[PDB]
């Protein structure tokens, strides 16, 4: 209810 | 973007690999710059999550991930213990509340993904967001859950080699999802809680009755998602709601709202007082805006000091820098993290 279902991955590895 | 040179004394933008649901500046600060650190988390889609410590160079701008610790599920919230900021509590998407001493974990996580928390705190039946360490009683941690309860653990009384702690106390006053919880800064026995039942509750840990608060108040006309105690004015606090308002309260007379801050176009999820200025408060939420309010301008809206429009997605959390006045870190659902400071001319007028 408070958070999105499909969090996106950005093309990086820190 | 075009007006950023005039609106800000600092604007730094960073895209994280995964979005963070949480942000909190660590209190330590270590050339014409200083190094500051943030407690962040990940929110993935069926992939290894991590508790994260990032560094930030600030003037007297590089942002780097220093530490990543394997975490079971997304980090709903992460908060450091005031008396020992190496200790961090986290809220998980399951019922367990976790505690990590980041000095006892490698900086680089094992690819096996084993979550090895220093403590697993039991007591809840569902996930939550609210998390608060007592600044006057070392190791006393409060947690709010979607199971309608508030749990309390005393981390100072856990056996040294113990890895699982059962809740000392469970508070059952609310009748719906408890969204947030916070200790008072001065009264070691007082804490506040807010919930989807539209109420603000004030609790006294010295009371023998854990099912009834010291005060229960109808705070908003919708879910109450957050609260914050004023660190300079011991009787004052604020609440944020799905109402799209921030309410101002006095502990000496909770049955009458002191003021209602209106400008947000959608649900408010976070409200925090400035660590440096008694009349300054900030709020954020689903409308992708972070509003900065100045109480002293009420009635001169006039109390709306600044609107941060740098985010293009829902803001999940934000944190005022404790060492550098007016610096804020805010994080959004689109993986963006911003470190910014409004122009001196805006708050010096």
């Amino acid at each position: 209810r408070r958070k999105q279902g499909k969090p996106q991955h950005l093309s990086k590895r820190e | 973007k075009k007006n950023t040179p005039f609106l800000y004394d600092l604007v730094m933008t960073h895209a994280l690999e995964w979005p963070s649901l949480t942000a909190q500046w660590l209190p330590d600060v270590t050339k014409d710059f200083s190094i500051h650190r943030l407690v962040l988390g990940t929110h993935t889609s069926d992939e290894q999550n991590h508790l994260v410590i990032a560094s930030v160079q600030l003037p007297n701008g590089k942002i780097e991930i220093e530490i990543k610790i394997n975490h079971e599920g997304e980090v709903n919230r992460a908060r450091y213990m005031p008396q020992n900021p190496c200790i961090i509590a986290t809220k998980t998407p399951s019922s367990d509340v976790l505690v990590f001493d980041y000095t006892k974990h490698p900086s680089k996580p094992d690819p096996s993904g084993e979550c090895n928390p220093d403590l697993r705190l039991r007591g809840h039946q569902k996930e939550g967001y609210g998390l608060s360490w007592n600044p006057n009683l070392s190791g006393h941690l409060l947690s709010a859950s979607d199971d309608h309860t508030i749990c309390l653990w005393d981390i100072s009384a856990v056996p040294k080699e113990g890895k699982v702690v059962d809740a000392k106390t469970i508070f059952t006053g609310h009748t719906a999802v408890v969204e947030d919880v916070s200790w008072h800064l001065l009264h070691e026995s007082l804490f506040g809680s807010v919930a989807d039942d539209q109420k603000l509750m004030i609790w006294d840990t010295r009371s023998n009755n854990t099912s009834k608060p010291s005060h229960s108040v109808d705070a908003h006309t919708a879910e109450v998602n957050c609260l914050s105690f004023n660190p300079y004015s011991e009787f004052i606090l604020a609440t944020g709601s799905a109402d799209k308002t921030v309410a101002l309260w006095d502990l000496r007379n909770l049955k009458l709202k002191l003021h209602s801050f209106e400008s947000h176009k959608d649900e408010i999820f976070q409200v925090q007082w400035s660590p440096h200025n008694e009349t300054i408060l900030a709020s954020s939420g689903t409308d992708r805006r972070l509003n900065v309010w100045d109480l002293s301008k009420i009635g001169e809206p006039p109390e709306l000091l600044f609107i941060h429009g740098g985010h293009t997605a829902k803001i999940s959390d934000f944190s005022w820098n404790p060492n550098e006045p007016w610096v804020i870190c805010s994080v959004s659902e689109d993986n963006i993290m911003q470190v910014w400071q409004m122009a001196e001319n805006i708050y010096n007028d």
